[PDB]
């Protein structure tokens, strides 16, 4: 599912018990192996600091009758990552009512105890756990399929800024290009 | 701004927007607001908690069955757990709240079925023994929904409180619910419902581990109903915001 | 003439002379500071405003 | 200098600046203020370092070269590109067309080869590194008239000083530097892909002026390229898979991204 | 004036109306217009085919299947066939476009995917011997559609292009290819993506065929995917017009 | 007004009235106040926790012996059990905090002894073994008053924080510690300390229960001494108050 | 420029600035007229070289390494941190929280080392000493791709001229460096103790640019760190008892001042 | 601009020009001169005079 197009995916499928987790992934962008990857985290890992919020737009693609209601939660550190949505409450969330303007965002304000955080690991600071729960299952009709999907897409915000350059570690060569 | 489908409430740090929806009701006429001098007894001075005890706290989901009898969740007593609101009201004496009850519940197109949604302040439920009163495991929740029953509750030396929907567990007509604000969930068409409660109490501040001021119901009028197949398990959950909360007198932990 | 202006501070006056024929061997534009983001981003033909749906 | 934060306080009108579809191709502006409250948080830091200009302005190595001061290659030859090495390379594909001058400094650093030849004694060796235009003459033998410099450019630098440096200019045919050409150079769409002459500055070759020790040394020629006055265009995705040609953009399929354990995992394997 | 799920693109003699989609993605914040004086490199005097040769040309249809790799259309190739802006190109050494990409898509409301529709100036594909260039049959359209594939293209001495979604035939991550003009065209709801192309390239005006500035390239992120039953064939049908045409240098027939 | 011997610290609910005494001593200069928007590193709304989070908090008593080798309370770590304090450093994720630090001894006029109550910002101790770190058990209290000893902890594989007063655990001259502010209880006359801390980090703003950004550390330099008879039992109590408490981000219950 | 004296005289009324309690945590200011008398004089003493900054602003060594220049480590390597010297150490630990930029200075000498090599000669070892910022790659081998300095800064010094200098402006996560760190960087409150990310300036690596002779060469890098620009807040006891590690606080008990006889002797042991 | 000051004398004159873009490479500020003890000594809230015993 990191050799397809499986990956840009999230599964999401109607289950009977609601408090079922759809994803989660720790923000710690150009180190975290889910934003390794991406637009944001590539400029990102030139730069030893970063500032500023980070917006993940949630795009459901089901049906056009299914529905569904997620509670989109992002937790500070402070402790653990939430397992339980009656836990992800707590912290900063939103719940995203679906229908009609497909997409919906999860804006992450900055909470940090300096005025940058490290791109590269560091456990002086850290970013916390962006979590999604099913706040209301995905009720699906007849005839429409009932496993649907959700893209994530990350972006910068305009109080954002990154400080002091380094070079890339995910580029390399042995030989030179013959 | 363009269609009222959308609306959108934004309380400290979380947000509930919902894409399809009504108007919000608005209490008796009154939106909830810190008491003022001229109403203050407490001779103390109360703390703000503000945005951090002003959140939408997401209480237990319940399955929708086809047929199902209804629901009731008390409101200082579903919100003793968590965050801090569950903490301030075991510190303070005396606590003072508004709420944002917002019921969610979603269906697809080719589902039918039709909740009402009542918060009935004071409501003082009946026993199936007819000279006891309820236990108080049975009669509040713990943030669990409690639900009703279709029959009567057999009578016994029992405290279990009567469940009937019909009569509301008060001796109540159940149609006539509607006086108090409220709203309904016609799966139709309109997916929530939001009654904002302002205070409502005979004193200006009353401790809340003890007293429960308002009892939020959801009674299903027309059952659940579909046809074979599809998805067979619509959940109902609810999230509740304190609004305007102040507390006085700071005690020590207590039940 | 002597091109004076201010160090970048984070929150003074340096004198700087081009000796050199050519426009092409002058110090690099290090200080050249500019944002625009409604470019790549937000491109629509029609700005969405925030305050409605984007779709009807 | 970036923008701050505002006041805001609760919000329960037809509004909604969160919910809005992303199809539209539209990139939608979302501050704290939306998802919560946040009061006025005044910002001081700032998006300097992270210019173009800036960016890109960082001398890399693109090359070095051998040449043996008394045998055959006593001279060394490099087609200019930055094709040559990943780290600089991978910065310039960040964008499809980039205008820039180029300062070029060479560090040539001399090394003893082992050999039984007696008393070998360094007169402080010479280095001569010339520039060869496109379409220039090209040396052969080093004694060949072409190292005369006659109009070729050239430094001359005595070793045990500070390093020689020299500018260039913009110069390609077009407007810009083409980072990506998708075209033939031929019109019936045959030979090569992609090696349009507009990032095709000539030749530069490099040769010991004297006769160094009696014994044989080894110099190695290293080349910084630095961009100056850069102005891009038109941004595009980084590089993911390895390089793997120096002239095409030829590549072996590998990952998407760095596995992990589960979706709900919180911890990169 | 009213919805937006409205649009209506008139260029000559052919108009798109979309009943429902939403906004015109414009480039990269440029609209097509003819190339004035100061960009002006030519010396000789320029046509101006204006309406014949800015009519939406109606390119291959491609049947999206269940499971689809995706689908690329090089841009002064997919019309060098078509009208006369196949004509144009051959009879005259420089031409400058701007273009109206328009990939239109209907569904159902019981069909779900997501394709996205990116445009790449520049694409330039890697290949599968990796010290070959691909050919100019493989590597290009004749209007038709070129498909990827979802395993790496075996290696050989073949001059096939290395096809695999995932580096997008160019060694970039897939997920990355949204900075340039795009827009998506999920079926839940948005059936066309308009992408209105300025022309962009290094030198004012190029030879179009030996040089292909654009590349369009069609995705699908979210396979097609329904119940059983129903229609099993959703065509995607793309029509491309030229914007601002401009030529020079009246040679003759080439290639 | 009058004599000095009166001082009368009242922050929300609780008042220390002292009949005898000397000044108070205030910080660097500086009395806690809050952060404004030029200083707020967080972007979050901060709460306010006010009267009910401010009020002193009585630590554990300590028994003055003859000779005593001194005690130490970290500061965020002592008010991480008691009342409100010790809820919301664990619910916040940041807090910011300033103290008044109220030391409190009374002996009678045939006793004498003297105590140095210094607060050490950033006490970082060494430890017994020379390449290892402390415990976090031994290190920290827990609203109990750690005390040192006279004779050098021995050294083997133990975590135990190194602990002779003349070297104060930091391997710092213990008569170098006046520098820090402070005050001094001399039993002769003056009967508590009052020590003002304004909130001093390296950053605007911190987690509390993972770093100690104050150090107690209450020193007799001249020992409790007495005749035969009388009272053998002189305790020391240590009452503690926030002073302007401001909290970000409402994550949950953690360690 | 310090204060002066001014004439008194005798001194009968109730004023006794002397006795005042030093309970109060209240450092008493007391001239010499108010023990004595003494009449006006005017001092001209400068209390300049006092400074905060002027006092920590001199280059103090803080560390050196040796590198071969054929053979094993032939690069050196080191994270940044003033505290591997005790001399710098004790001055900077005089303060809770400084803030400053740094001014690297490196004086890099070479030394011949004993072999039975024939015909050693040197042609002038070039020498790189190379900033990789925190969270960067890391060389291994000598000649990995890392050494190419893409972005990474780079000061290339050939040998006999004056020393390499460079600097480095305020580079903290925080607004101060902390010199003390009482916490973990676990929550959980295990793991290293006062190991804080703000005063790790990542790593620098140096080494040899040739191959310089035949024989081998061990060269000694001596770094020289220079606070320029300082500004410290909160003022702390100078260290008594050694320093025992290079990053814990670690000591061995010792005396609490030099002994002497009695309590009324008046000379020193 | 020149900066000119005088030089540190005991009981003149030099001119400096900063030539680096930023304004952390500027000669260290050596000529500082400010002294204000009322911290450290003396912190207490209500200043005692030195004409009558600090204690009642
Ligand atoms: O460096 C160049 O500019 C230079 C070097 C070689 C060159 N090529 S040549 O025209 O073939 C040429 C080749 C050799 C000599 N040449 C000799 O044969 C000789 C013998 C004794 C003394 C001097 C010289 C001397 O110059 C001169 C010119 C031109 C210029
Ligand atoms: O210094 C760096 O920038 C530099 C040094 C090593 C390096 N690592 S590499 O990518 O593994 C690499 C390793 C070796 C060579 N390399 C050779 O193998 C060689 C043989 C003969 C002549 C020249 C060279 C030459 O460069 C080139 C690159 C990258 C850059």
């Amino acid at each position: 599912k990191v050799n397809s197009m499986e990956a840009y995916q999230i599964p999401v499928r109607s289950n009977e018990g609601s408090g079922t987790q759809v994803f989660g992934f720790p923000l710690q962008p150009g180190y975290s192996s889910v934003f390794s990857r991406t637009l944001l985290g590539e400029i990102l890992n030139y730069y030893t600091h970063w500032s500023g919020s980070i917006k993940l737009t949630f795009m459901f693609c089901g049906s056009a009758m299914a529905t569904g209601k997620f509670l989109l939660a992002y937790s500070p550190p402070g402790a653990g990552a939430p397992t339980k949505r009656v836990d992800a409450m707590l912290g900063t969330h939103v719940i995203w009512d679906v229908g009609l303007q497909s997409s919906c965002v999860l804006c992450i304000p900055w909470i940090s105890q300096t005025h940058y955080r490290f791109v590269a690991s560091d456990e002086y600071t850290a970013g916390g756990f962006i979590t999604c729960w099913y706040q209301t299952n995905i009720v699906v009709p007849a005839d429409a399929q009932s496993s649907c999907y959700i893209m994530c897409f990350v972006s910068a915000c305009n109080d954002f800024s990154v400080r002091l350059l380094k070079d890339t570690p995910f580029i390399s060569q042995q030989n030179f290009f013959q | 701004g363009y269609s009222d489908r959308a609306r959108s409430i934004t309380l400290g740090n979380s947000t509930i927007t919902t894409q399809e929806c009504a108007n919000v009701v608005v209490g008796y006429g009154v939106w909830p607001d810190y008491l003022k001098d001229s109403e203050a007894t407490a001779e103390d001075q109360p703390t703000q908690p503000d945005v951090a005890t002003c959140r939408f706290y997401t209480l237990d989901s319940v399955q929708w069955q086809k047929t199902s009898p209804g629901w009731w969740w008390k409101l200082p007593d579903a919100l003793s757990n968590l965050g801090l609101f569950g903490q301030n009201m075991q510190y303070h004496y005396l606590g003072r709240t508004g709420y944002t009850v917002h019921v969610q519940c979603n269906a697809s197109k080719f589902h039918q079925g039709c909740l009402l949604v009542v918060c009935v302040p004071e409501a003082e439920m009946g026993c199936a023994t007819l000279d006891n009163t309820p236990s108080s495991a049975e009669l509040l929740g713990g943030d669990t929904a409690k639900e009703f029953a279709d029959k009567p509750v057999a009578s016994g030396s029992n405290k279990l409180v009567q469940r009937v929907v019909y009569n509301a567990g008060m001796g109540v007509g159940v149609g006539n619910l509607t006086i108090f604000p409220h709203q309904w969930i016609n799966l139709r068409t309109n997916n929530s419902a939001t009654i904002v409660m302002p205070y409502t109490n005979s004193v200006p501040m009353d401790n809340m581990f003890r007293h429960n001021n308002v009892t939020l119901m959801v009674i299903p009028f027309v059952p659940l109903d579909y046809c074979p197949g599809s998805t067979t398990y619509v959940p109902i959950t609810v999230t509740i915001a304190p609004m305007c909360a102040e507390y006085n007198g700071l005690r020590l932990a207590g039940h | 003439g002597a091109q004076v202006s201010t160090q970048k501070t984070g929150a003074i006056h340096y004198t700087n002379i081009n000796y050199y024929k050519d426009a092409a061997s002058n110090s690099a534009n290090r200080q050249d500071f500019t944002q625009d983001p409604g470019k790549f981003t937000e491109p629509v033909k029609d700005i969405m405003i925030k305050s409605l749906p984007a779709l009807n | 200098r970036v923008a701050d934060t505002v006041g805001t306080g609760p919000t329960n009108s037809e509004a909604i600046p969160a919910l809005t579809a992303a199809e539209t191709g539209h990139t939608s502006q979302v501050v704290p203020g939306d998802t919560m409250q946040t009061r006025h948080v005044k910002n001081y830091h700032s998006r300097s370092e992270s210019t173009i200009e800036n960016f890109l302005c960082r001398s890399a190595c693109v090359y070095f070269t051998e040449y043996k001061n008394s045998g055959a290659k006593r001279y060394a030859e490099w087609v200019l590109t930055p094709r040559q090495a990943a780290q600089l390379r991978r910065k310039l594909e960040f964008f499809t067309y980039v205008r820039f001058d180029l300062e070029l400094t060479f560090v040539i650093t001399s090394t003893q080869q082992p050999s039984t030849t007696q008393n070998q004694d360094a007169q402080i060796l010479t280095h001569q590194i010339m520039y060869v235009p496109p379409g220039g003459p090209v040396p052969d033998k080093v004694d060949s008239y072409v190292w005369q410099t006659s109009t070729n450019p050239s430094v001359f630098w005595t070793e045990g000083n500070a390093p020689p440096r020299m500018s260039i200019p913009f110069l390609s045919i077009g407007n810009a530097y083409s980072n990506f050409y998708d075209g033939w150079s031929e019109f019936s769409r045959n030979g090569v892909y992609g090696i349009n002459t507009l990032n095709n500055m000539g030749t530069l070759y490099a040769r010991h002026v004297n006769a160094g020790s009696t014994g044989p040394i080894k110099s190695t020629i290293r080349i910084y390229f630095k961009p100056k006055h850069v102005k891009a265009w038109i941004p595009r995705p980084p590089r993911l898979c390895q390089y793997e040609k120096a002239k095409n953009v030829n590549f072996q399929p590998s990952g998407v991204t760095t596995t992990r354990q589960s979706i709900t995992t919180m911890t990169n394997t």
